[PDB]
């Protein structure tokens, strides 16, 4: 045991101690048995933000012309450098263009941009924003991402999924870059720092299933027929609630299958906006430790999928203490899609196929075609077995590597 | 029923200023009125070894059993111990300087009955 | 809280403890809130020496 | 009201110097004036096993119940024990050397009433 | 002022050698002179469940309330507890073997006034 440690206050030399909770400033531990981390040491928020090369910096707007809408140098509010571009339009879309001084070759490149929403209103509170390349023949190629409330309320990088191409677009001979939106009664959005990242590697597919519905058993069989890995975005309270959600033993049995892995989705699915940041933090923490008790270990349990897709920088800041990467939600093919190299592990979305497989199978085919990563998701109650088989056969027939979220984060 | 105020039993201390490099404070329970002691506090001024010894002699230290209890480094206080010694069991506590230079040692505790 | 752990020496079963400094030989922690490492597990000195 | 000074109860110790490799200090509460003991400190001098035994005999150790309480490694002090033994309940504490060589064992504590 | 030496209150122990696989040591505070006990130490020889029981009967154990306090594995000692039982509140401590084979159980503590 020895004699008591040096110091004033209560000091004690113990042999063996047991506690429910220990708060320590310094802990000197000679041998640590603590595989179940709650707080992770890694802060992913700004690691990937400055990958690749800055293509358009917006630090001088002499090179930019408004096709439609209006543009100014924002010097009060800046993501990077001396200024950002403020895009403003009324009862219209915005579309702004920069002519390249020579033919750019963007073969195997992918695109990323800093964005903040000040205001968007009309038919929607939100807009697709499109990076829109123009070739030497006036064909377009389009990549896009979504400006939304919450997730867009503070500066955050989007990594742009492929969206569309005018047939015969010459990616080796790009002459103009365009940034554009849908039309709305009001648009006021800041952009900065377009970045180019190498995405010349193979296309990739990530499949997540949300909210631990009993249909995850059939999903495991179906995606198992081609060895595509499934992420269960898991809420540990939901286990054994009902016939409609997995039992604890079913969940453990599922995770024993080599293609099924679990990621956190909050103990009781507390989404941003619906609950306080403190309540969501408790849900995040309890989700993490309950899933760790179920055997979900480190690289897997470092991923979190936003409950109901809701998030903001507030939630990202809190989540960064517990998780490295998170995923939102979207309805369309470009929402699934990212370059293989992210610049934000927090702002990127997933394409739902609850409402039919079309946009997801488009995303899988575009992931193959344009060398991109597609993240597709469903709830196994919404989706029929034939729909799962359509998606599974789409993935197996396409030129993509099916991957885990862990693999994807290890590639960054 | 009968109410009594309990004040705690006799304070004990041993001290030495300027204990040379290899030299020691010998805490002897023969200095206690009750002839036994419990040292709670060792305030040490620099690095020390604490050692518990049994003597062959009733009244003087001739080492029989000796155990080095613990080593303390730098300056500070080990507080709230219960190292115990008595005259009749011929037990001594030695606090030996290990600092490479002179230190002040103050040891405090309580007298215990034999 | 439970009963005191197996062993001789001073043994204690606690609910909640606060400390400035904790020295442990073995620490079995079921959930760790310790993102701020001082001492890193990785010894980089000789990993790259045979690339 | 009435004020009384409480001095703490009778000191107890058992010791052996040069306990051979497999041999032991037998701490016998028959050696206490009150016939029961509580050992607080074991200063161990090297590796030891501590063992609590009940005897079939009122006065001698003939093992009935025996539990190995704990093993200590190397030199040091097990401070803050409460291992208890009495004569009338025929309970003994054995501290057995496991060092591979001769050691000094000092055990200290307090006498308790039966 | 008046000085008094406090020796500590009556030692209590219960023990059983060779407690069979599912059998138990029943620690009964009726065996105490003061009719209440505080168990500090359970030295267990193999795996045990510790259980606190209230009886419906003043003198015999007929289970009313029962709580499993803790489970202990392998051989060792739980030291420095305060699990408490009295005759008049009909409270018993049961230590049940769970080892799959015979064990020696020694429980020690102190008598307390009712
Ligand atoms: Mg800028
Ligand atoms: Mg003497
Ligand atoms: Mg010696
Ligand atoms: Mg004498
Ligand atoms: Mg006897
Ligand atoms: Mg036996
Ligand atoms: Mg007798
Ligand atoms: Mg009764
Ligand atoms: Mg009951
Ligand atoms: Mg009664
Ligand atoms: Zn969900």
């Amino acid at each position: 045991t020895g004699l008591n440690p040096d110091g004033l206050g209560r000091t004690a030399a113990f042999s063996n101690t047991s506690a429910e909770s220990v708060s320590a400033v310094d802990a000197t531990i000679d041998r640590l048995y603590a595989q179940d981390r709650i707080e992770i040491p890694t802060d992913s928020r700004q690691l990937f933000s400055t990958r690749g090369t800055v293509l358009r910096n917006f630090e001088d707007l002499s090179g930019w012309t408004a096709n439609i809408g209006s543009l100014s140098a924002e010097t009060s509010d800046v993501y990077v450098g001396s200024q950002s571009a403020r895009l403003t339009a009324s009862s219209s879309a915005v579309d702004i263009r920069y002519s390249f001084g020579t033919a750019q070759d963007f073969t195997g490149k992918g695109f990323s941009m800093a964005l903040k929403r000040i205001d968007v209103s009309g038919s929607s509170d939100s807009t697709p924003i499109k990076i829109r390349l123009v070739d030497g023949n006036t064909n377009y190629r389009t990549f896009s991402a979504r400006c939304r409330p919450g997730g867009g309320d503070e500066w955050g990088r989007r990594d742009f999924g492929f969206e569309s191409e005018d047939t015969g677009f010459d990616v080796t001979n790009v002459q103009t870059m365009t940034v554009t939106t849908n039309s709305r009664s009001s648009i006021d959005i800041l952009v900065d720092d377009i970045r180019v990242v190498d995405s010349s590697g193979t296309g990739q597919v990530i499949v997540t299933i949300d909210d631990v519905h009993t249909g995850d058993k059939t999903a495991a069989e179906v995606f198992g027929r081609y060895g595509i890995p499934i992420g269960l975005a898991a809420n540990a309270k939901f286990l054994d609630q009902s016939s409609s959600k997995l039992t604890t033993q079913e969940f453990k049995d599922l995770l024993a299958k080599p293609h099924v892995y679990a990621v956190n989705h909050g103990y009781n699915h507390y989404d941003y906006g619906s609950y306080s940041i403190d309540e969501i933090e408790d849900d995040v923490i309890r989700g993490k430790y309950e899933l760790q008790d179920l055997g979900v270990r480190e690289p897997n349990i470092n991923h979190y999928v936003y409950p109901s897709g809701n998030y903001a920088q507030e939630s990202i800041d809190m989540l960064s203490n517990y998780h490295v990467m998170s995923w939102g939600t979207g309805a369309e093919s470009f929402d699934a899609l990212t370059p293989n190299q992210l610049t934000s592990p927090w702002h990127n979305l997933r394409c739902s196929f609850d409402s039919g497989t079309a946009e997801a199978e488009q995303a899988v085919n575009d992931a193959a075609t344009y060398n991109q990563t597609a993240h597709i998701y469903f709830h196994s109650d919404n989706v029929t077995q034939s729909e799962m088989e359509s998606v599974a056969q789409t993935i197996n027939s396409a030129d993509v590597t099916p991957i885990t979220l862990m693999d994807f984060y290890n590639q960054q | 029923t009968d109410t009594i105020v309990n004040v705690q039993g006799s304070f004990f201390s041993a001290s030495a200023s300027g204990v040379a490099d290899t030299e020691s404070l010998l805490i002897d329970p023969q200095d206690a009125k009750f002839g036994a002691i419990e040292i709670h506090n060792i305030a040490h001024g620099g690095s020390v070894d604490v050692e518990l010894l049994t003597s062959s002699d009733d009244t003087e230290l001739v080492e029989d059993a000796a155990v080095t209890l613990d080593s303390f480094t730098g300056e500070g206080i080990s507080q709230g111990n219960q190292i115990e010694a008595s005259d009749n069991t011929n037990t001594y506590i030695r606090i030996t300087n290990t600092s490479g230079g002179a230190i002040d040692i103050i040891a405090t505790g309580r007298e215990v009955s034999q």
